[PDB]
RNA sequence: GUGAACAGCCUCUAGUUGAUAGAAUAAUGUAGAUAAGGGAAGUCGGCAAAAUAGAUCCGUAACUUCGGGAUAAGGAUUGGC
RNA sequence: GCAGUCAAGCGUUCAUAGCGACAUUGCUUUUUGAUUCUUCGAUGUCGGCUCUUCCUAUCAUACCGAAGCAGAAUUCGGUAA
RNA sequence: GAAUGUUACCGCAAUAGUAAUUGAACUUAGUACGAGAGGAACAGUUCAUUCGGAUAAUUGGUUUUUGCGGCUGUCUGAUCAGGCAUUGCCGCGAAGCUACCAUCCGCUGGAUUAUGGCUGAACGCCUCUAAGUCAGAAUCCAUGCUAGAACGCGGUGAUUUC
RNA sequence: UGUACAACGGGGUAUUGUAAGCAGUAGAGUAGCCUUGUUGUUACGAUCUGCUGAGAUUAAGCCUUUGUUGUCUGAUUUGU
């Protein structure tokens, strides 16, 4: 907890996101969920 | 963003504003002609299966079948294009066009209703407008009432009434062929 | 918030991501990452570069249900008749015979 | 920056030292501009000074019309290359490094800029807005 | 755990980015629930 | 074998496989590399480094003791089948 | 090199806002001299690069007093390294 | 890192260090002042510089991931698959490390100086000063921050039997 | 001796850019036999296409795991 009460503007701005990154951190991720990079790829020789 | 509905069965139309993201976002990345189920946009509308036109952004440039793409480019026109009327015998001109891809710049989405939901939606399935126009050519005529070339149409042909303030007028067309 | 594509590639750009690159004329490219946007600049052409969608989209790999058939139509037949002319008496003299 | 640089300018990446020559992109005469320094920068042992999209530098025509050479003029950057990041999260970057000519108050010498202009630069001096094409 | 990224709009009234978005790094700590499982009392002293 | 080649690189014959060894891979080194944007602003000074390069064709200034300058400069080309 | 005292003048008028002659009392030891005390069985006897710290006789920045300070700008001075 | 019974956990805080800096724009305001020419500042806001401490989602750099692919010369009868060329060469390249080339964060109380004052004698008057006293600076002391005295210390756990 | 630990295996995640093999009416073309072609036939041909966003690699400081396999008391020292 801080150690005194900031008015600042900057801090008092009540945020509020719109979205957050999901995509992996492992390399250049492209896809958000397994869902969206099935939609996007299409079907595999793994798969059904 | 504006919606403008027609309903191509009474010769209905309307216009609709919709401030919803949500309520909006359903258009999105859907193409001209693809169908759009209805609850998503309202509770007026459900069931309700709108095809979806066209539609101009702000700036006002319109949409044109088949250029996919979600945003503006400049396309050479000719005659019998949509988004140009030649000035001129042979003469194209090389305008910005939108694409037939739906998205948030969209000022204006042009849709058609092609299912009625199970709700009526009062200035348009509540109000019917007439055909101005009718048959006019010989044959036509014959067809808008189905007759065989054997009753004669001139009987057949149409009569529109009017006023001169004390004397009341008729004029049926001139059917040709 | 929109999400954009790859000009190379054809990948989503999800938000900050990758580069964007202002040719010239002006004209904008837009690269998910330094992939397709060293391809792109080695004047390498998407469609000979298998895994792109340009190329796939050229050589027709696993379409599939896209060319598969749909059942999108409607069915009216709604008399309205002509303005003026008594819509009325435009369905009782539509009677026809044959 | 400074004079006639009405708005404020969020940081962005430092692209071209004292020395780097940009090509002229305006109609003035000159074809290019060679950086000798920038306004409104500071101080520290061996830094070289560098200007960014929207900086107004002072500089002098390497290559242009004899009547703008031997002398050193402001000009305003209009196109980087080194790669800078907005506030909106994207890494962009010109083909070339490019300003146009002005006076102390940011107005230009010529009357067209040739090729695209950084918003960020349009944003910042009116009459550069004004005779732009393409903004970013 | 790590960090991701985030997209919100900016509340910041006279910013050039008022009431656009912005895309912000933000970090994330796991938090489960701490436990507790004593008190200690402290006393004021003159050598503290 | 490649290639203009007694070059470099790989091989046959022959001959070696000697050079204290193990475990780690901190700073600082020695030797080998790369670096966005800028391009000598560094420095006594471009020191170091980078760039160039083979061949075939096209093209080639000043000046000169007429022999040269000259691979001047500047360009295109080059695989496999 | 730096700082004073006297106050004849300078400053339209007005010694001392800002200055200041003839004189005169000082401080300093990044000047140069004077000396020759230490080192000649050797204290690496230009400058730059780097990097720390210290002085203040303060260029900037904080807060002040003063003006021949209307404003703006400037100048003189204090507390200040 | 030996020795202050052993061992473990949680703490205190002596002393020492300490840090932030400067500019501009908007607005005030074409306002105060001024015949005119010109022409400010406090409060508010947005950014910046120089400095510092981190951090690696993003972007960029790095490449023995010798990871995947490509290429020359040769050697393994060919094929598959490989060896060698002080890491053979090239394109991409994850992870790590890393950059005002990247992002994020850099505290608020008091006491004071100069100075302007209060009350006020000395000196019936007068004086900020003698007693007493108010306001006050990039100063100082704290707050905060970093060590933690290996001879400063507290609370607490468990403490060996063949 | 248990939401134990490890070695493999699996699944995710990632990197490359389409494996080997086989097939083909793709292929500038080329040989060979005759029954000299109203696709004559048998092969060969850089490369291309299909099975195939395949194959390979993926913690060595990535994530994960109902499977498989194994491990689970050696040493030394300390007391107010
Ligand atoms: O050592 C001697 C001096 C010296 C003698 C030298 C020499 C250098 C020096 C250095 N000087 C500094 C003070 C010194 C004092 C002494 O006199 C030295 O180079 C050759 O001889
Ligand atoms: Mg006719
Ligand atoms: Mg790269
Ligand atoms: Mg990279
Ligand atoms: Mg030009
Ligand atoms: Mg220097
Ligand atoms: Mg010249
Ligand atoms: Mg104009
Ligand atoms: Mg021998
Ligand atoms: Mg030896
Ligand atoms: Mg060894
Ligand atoms: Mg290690
Ligand atoms: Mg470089
Ligand atoms: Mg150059
Ligand atoms: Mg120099
Ligand atoms: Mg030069
Ligand atoms: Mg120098
Ligand atoms: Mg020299
Ligand atoms: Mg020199
Ligand atoms: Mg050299
Ligand atoms: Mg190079
Ligand atoms: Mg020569
Ligand atoms: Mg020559
Ligand atoms: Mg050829
Ligand atoms: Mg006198
Ligand atoms: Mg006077
Ligand atoms: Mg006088
Ligand atoms: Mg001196
Ligand atoms: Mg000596
Ligand atoms: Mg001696
Ligand atoms: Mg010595
Ligand atoms: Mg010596
Ligand atoms: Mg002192
Ligand atoms: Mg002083
Ligand atoms: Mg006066
Ligand atoms: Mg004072
Ligand atoms: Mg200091
Ligand atoms: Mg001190
Ligand atoms: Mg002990
Ligand atoms: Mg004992
Ligand atoms: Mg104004
Ligand atoms: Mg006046
Ligand atoms: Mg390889
Ligand atoms: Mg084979
Ligand atoms: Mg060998
Ligand atoms: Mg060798
Ligand atoms: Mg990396
Ligand atoms: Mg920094
Ligand atoms: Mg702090
Ligand atoms: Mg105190
Ligand atoms: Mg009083
Ligand atoms: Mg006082
Ligand atoms: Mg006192
Ligand atoms: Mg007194
Ligand atoms: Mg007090
Ligand atoms: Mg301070
Ligand atoms: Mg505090
Ligand atoms: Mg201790
Ligand atoms: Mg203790
Ligand atoms: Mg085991
Ligand atoms: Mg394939
Ligand atoms: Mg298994």
């Amino acid at each position: 907890k801080s150690l005194y009460t900031n008015t600042s503007r900057k801090a008092l701005e009540e945020v509020s996101l719109k979205w957050i990154d999901t995509a992996s951190k492992f390399g250049k991720g492209r896809f958000q969920t397994p869902a969206e990079k099935h939609a996007f790829m299409g079907t595999l020789k793994k798969d059904l | 963003m504006k919606l403008n509905i027609s309903y191509p069965v009474n010769g209905s139309q309307k216009t609709f504003e919709i401030d919803d993201e949500h309520r909006i976002r359903v258009f999105f990345d859907k193409r001209i002609g693809q169908e759009v189920d209805g609850e998503a946009v309202g509770d007026e509308f459900k069931g309700y299966v709108f095809k979806i036109s066209g539609g101009n952004d702000k700036q006002g440039f319109p949409m044109k079948q088949g250029v996919l793409l979600p945003t503006r480019i400049k396309l050479l026109l000719t005659k019998n294009v949509s988004c140009y009327r030649p000035r001129r015998d042979g003469e194209r001109k090389r305008k910005s066009v939108r694409g037939a891809i739906v998205g948030p710049d969209l000022a204006v989405l042009a849709l058609v209703i092609v299912k009625k939901g199970e709700q009526e939606l009062e200035g348009l399935t509540d109000t019917t407008v007439p055909k101005r126009l009718g048959p006019k050519r010989a044959n036509n005529i014959r067809k808008f009432f189905g007759l065989s070339k054997e009753d004669d149409v001139r009987d057949f042909v149409i009569r529109r009434e009017v006023t001169k303030g004390e004397k009341t007028y008729t004029k049926a067309p001139k059917i040709q062929r | 918030m929109k999400v954009e594509i790859d000009s190379f590639s054809g990948a989503k750009i999800y938000p900050g991501r990758g580069t964007l690159f202002v040719r010239g004329d002006s004209k904008i490219f837009r690269f998910q990452n330094s992939k397709s946007a060293s391809l792109f600049k080695q004047r390498k052409n998407p469609r000979r570069i298998a895994w792109t969608v340009l190329f796939r989209k050229h050589h027709k790999k696993g379409i599939t249900e896209e060319v598969a058939k749909k059942r999108s139509r409607k069915t009216v037949k709604a008399q309205r008749p002509i303005t003026g002319a008594s819509l009325d008496l435009i369905k009782e003299r539509r009677s026809l015979k044959p | 920056s400074g004079n006639g640089a009405q708005g404020t300018k969020f940081r962005i990446s430092l692209g071209l030292p004292v020395g780097a020559i940009m090509n002229c992109a305006d109609n003035s005469g000159a074809r290019n501009l060679y950086i000798i320094a920038v306004k409104g920068s500071g101080s520290r042992l061996n830094r070289l000074p560098a200007a960014s999209l929207g900086d107004m530098v002072m500089a002098t025509v390497k290559k242009g019309k004899p009547e703008l050479r031997k002398k050193v003029m402001p000009a305003i950057v209009v196109r980087q290359a080194k790669s800078w990041r907005r506030r909106d999260g994207v890494f962009l970057y010109f083909e070339d490094n490019a300003g146009v000519i002005a006076n102390p108050k940011g107005e230009m010498k010529g009357s067209a800029i040739t090729g695209p202009v950084g918003k960020e630069c349009a944003d910042l001096w009116p009459r550069v807005a004004s005779n732009s094409g393409v903004v970013v | 755990a790590g960090m991701t990224t985030i997209v919100r709009d900016l509340d910041r009234p006279g910013s050039k980015f008022h009431k656009r978005e912005v895309v912000e790094a933000v970090t994330v700590v796991d938090t489960p629930p701490v436990v507790v499982v004593g008190v200690v009392g402290y006393v004021e002293t003159p050598r503290g």
